[PDB]
């Protein structure tokens, strides 16, 4: 038996049995976490120039 | 496509107004005390 986190295909079932799916997933969009953390001094005379 | 399809910051682009207006005030500032020095001449 294979317990493991397999993704069911058609070619995959159309060999071996699966079971009722006990975890429902989708595809997945993994980007950057962009952190901008907000000045506490310089954002005061921040909008043109010093 | 190569060449594709916000917090604007200025910096200088409002400057222009100093070397004019900044410039006239040594200038009326000049003129005036010429007109004293004549006035008291």
């Amino acid at each position: 038996i294979a317990i493991a986190p397999l993704t069911i295909t058609l070619v995959r079932e159309e060999v071996i049995d699966f079971s009722k799916p006990f975890m429902s997933l989708g595809i997945s969009i993994m980007i950057k976490k962009p952190q901008k953390s907000k000045p506490g001094v310089f954002s005061f005379l921040d909008p043109l120039a010093y | 496509g190569e060449c594709g399809s916000t917090s604007a910051l200025s910096l200088s682009n409002v400057a222009g107004v100093f070397y004019i207006l900044v410039g006239g005030l040594g200038l009326a500032m000049l003129v005036a005390l010429i007109e004293f020095c004549y006035k008291s001449r």
